């Protein structure tokens, strides 16, 4: 009768306004579990953040119209190592050395700005993508190195992954080292007439064709960095996964503010579905 | 004819009961209508009592909610203020983390040098090696005027200069077998043979090499292996000279900045290197550093706590969040029932008025009662005088 109709007319007026209680509920089910995954992940990572300190570049914006998309980051977080290749960390870490914490910027100017009007808390080296130059080890030399010691030599740039947008910074850091399984191999390659290249012993020693040989007592840094980089991306995901939901929920209130009238009227209308059904108890 | 006598009485005895009962029934129908007016007064009493029971709930709930509200808006202002104090604490914690790594890093760099050389000496004094010369930085003297510029342009002055490409390696092994330290070696043999002759310097700014007096010219090539056309500018005449003259250069600003041949541009904050050449140090102490690595642990944990106590603040406000609509539904159901009750009540207080008028009517009318009453005695006599 007029009981199940007055209600329905107001009930179907809520669907046209875009309000649904079973949705808004289902979202908070997610959001509550995404905020407590975010917190959980972070908490579980703080241990790691302690050992990976130099990965952070602090600068105050030099100028209001200074492009912040001209500072690419710290090297250490700008290239990743495939799992296959992990066994070369110690190598790659030595090959890079301190250049791991170099900052990569768009152009030499941006470097000079950062240095002077940027308030740098501690000393930083800055690789300016438009000024750097390094003679990269060629096809032929790598090809000769491979014949002199098969399956024991690799150009260090071939052991990592990075976006072409910063190629020159990686070319500068890695494009001129051969990683080698063992000192025997190093010696052999570096000091050889047609192949005069830097060589890094898998265990962390360096033969440089300039009267330089490292060595001596010492999983380390370059590994925790890779681990931290992973985790720090996993987090960016969630924060964005969450943010998507939140805005989807935060918006689902405007439709539930049209509840201020129609639900504020359907409540006393879904009332009389019984008020009349009571009287229909016969006499 | 002729009926007996025992049979003759039951003929009318029955007639009594066919009225003696018809009386009893008229008494029941009377006592039923009085029940209604008495069960209806019972219900109407229970409903009056239920309706007072709800008005007690509602007050309890309306108190609870209207209080939770005041606690929500108060618990928020605290979460907001506390989360702020957390980020500050986080900022400050990060600060100390940086300093801790520096202080530790540098005391380790020191301890390396003070450990290799102490052990490299002891090695050559047993005679177990020959051709160990020591730290190149103690193999040439320089004007104190440039003590910094050299120290921050050429950290290689901490290399070890030896002859045998193998005596370098003879040392490396000694260091492993006893875990003593790591070192770099300038190998004299394999070392390129350089033109140590005077260059023409752009802007007449000198070259670091020349300012150096080697103890023996048997080391004069090494010093050119580390420094080479490495100019000593000051207050940033460098970015003009270095970055592009005809020839690219590698210049150190006198106070300590560095532009390398590569394009590298290295500028500090508040530390510069000093003492790599002969020309109270800024050293830390394995207790001073121990004292910094001690308090960081505290500040690290006081963070771990303050983070937990804020987290729990967030979880608690979630609860309150998940109540303000639950209380408010219960408060709605009671008022919604209380109105439904007070509707059943006014419908019952009109059924009492009607069952009471049915009763009164049936008491103010004794017609059939007097009638059945006479016939009962009339037969009680007829039987009695037959």
């Amino acid at each position: 009768k007029q009981c199940q109709e007055t209600c329905d007319k107001l009930r179907a007026r809520l669907v046209e306004y875009g309000f649904d209680p079973s949705r808004i509920k289902d979202l908070k089910q997610r959001e509550d579990k995404l905020k407590s995954h975010y917190y959980q992940t972070c908490k579980n990572s703080e241990y790691l953040k302690r050992r990976v300190t130099n990965l952070e570049f602090n600068y105050t914006k030099p100028y209001p119209n200074f492009e912040a998309s001209f500072v690419h980051g710290v090297v250490g977080q700008l290239f990743q190592i495939d799992n296959d290749n992990i066994r070369y960390a110690t190598a790659l870490q030595t090959c890079a050395g301190g250049r791991l914490f170099n900052v990569v910027v768009q152009d030499s100017q941006t470097a000079t700005q950062l240095l002077e009007r940027g308030r740098l808390r501690k000393r930083v080296t800055i690789i300016p993508l438009d000024k750097i130059y390094t003679r990269p080890i060629s096809s032929q030399v790598l090809d000769l190195a491979k014949k002199i010691a098969p399956g024991k030599v690799e150009l260090a740039i071939n052991l990592i992954r990075f976006d072409e947008s910063i190629t020159k910074a990686m070319e500068f850091i890695f494009g001129n080292s051969l990683i080698c399984e063992d000192p025997e191999t190093a010696k052999k390659i570096t000091f050889h007439p047609k192949i005069r290249a830097r060589s890094i012993t898998l265990q962390g020693d360096v033969y440089d064709p300039e009267g330089t040989l490292s060595g001596g007592s010492r999983e380390s840094l370059l590994v925790d960095i890779q681990k931290y980089n992973q985790i720090q991306k996993q987090i960016e995901t969630i924060q964005a996964d969450l943010n998507h939901v939140t805005e989807e929920l935060q918006t689902q209130y405007a439709t539930s503010q049209k509840t201020k009238t129609i639900q504020s009227d359907l409540n006393l209308s879904l009332h009389k579905l019984d008020l009349a059904k009571r009287n229909l108890d016969a006499n | 004819e002729l009926e007996p006598w025992d049979l003759q009485l039951q003929e009318k005895e029955s007639q009594i009961q066919l009225a003696e009962s018809e009386l009893s029934l008229l008494e029941e129908t009377q006592a039923k209508l009085k029940k209604n007016v008495e069960t209806l007064e019972e219900k109407i009493l229970a409903k009056k009592t239920h309706k007072q029971e709800l008005q007690d709930l509602i007050l309890d709930l309306k108190k609870k909610l209207n209080s939770l509200k005041d606690e929500r808006s108060q618990g928020e202002k605290n979460f907001t203020s506390a989360h702020l104090k957390l980020k500050e604490m986080q900022k400050v914690l990060n600060a100390h983390r940086q300093r801790a790594m520096e202080a530790r890093s540098s005391l380790s760099k020191a301890q390396n040098k003070s450990k290799v050389l102490t052990a490299l000496s002891r090695l050559q004094k047993s005679g177990r090696i020959n051709g160990f010369h020591g730290r190149l930085g103690d193999l040439g003297v320089i004007d104190d005027s440039f003590d910094v510029a050299i120290s921050t342009a050429c950290p290689r002055l901490d290399d070890v200069v030896v002859d045998t490409v193998e005596c370098a390696q003879h040392c490396i092994d000694y260091l492993r077998k006893n875990k003593l330290g790591y070192a770099r070696f300038i190998l004299l043999d394999r070392l390129r043979q350089f033109n140590l002759q005077p260059i023409s310097t752009p802007e007449n700014v000198p070259r670091l090499f020349d300012l150096v007096k080697p103890k023996n010219p048997k080391f004069s090539n090494a010093f050119y292996s580390v420094l080479r056309d490495t100019l000593v500018a000051q207050n940033l005449k460098q970015a003009n000279n270095v970055a592009y003259g005809k020839k690219r250069f590698r210049v150190v600003t006198v106070d300590g900045k560095l532009i390398d041949i590569s394009g590298t541009m290295s500028g500090g904050g508040n530390h510069v290197a000093k003492g790599l050449m002969k020309l109270k140090v800024d050293d830390y102490t394995p207790e001073e550093v121990d004292k910094i690595e001690r308090e960081l642990s505290e500040r690290e944990n006081n963070f771990r706590v303050a983070s937990d106590t804020v987290h729990e603040m967030e979880e608690e406000l979630k609860k309150l969040r998940d109540h303000e609509p639950d209380l408010e539904s219960q408060i709605s159901k009671a008022e919604m029932e209380a109105d439904s009750l007070a509707s059943e009540l006014t419908l019952a207080e009109q059924q009492v008025k009607e069952a009471e008028m049915a009763y009164v009517k049936a008491v103010s009318d004794k017609a059939q009662l007097n009638v059945v009453m006479k016939n009962l005695e009339r037969l009680r006599g007829e039987y009695n005088d037959l």
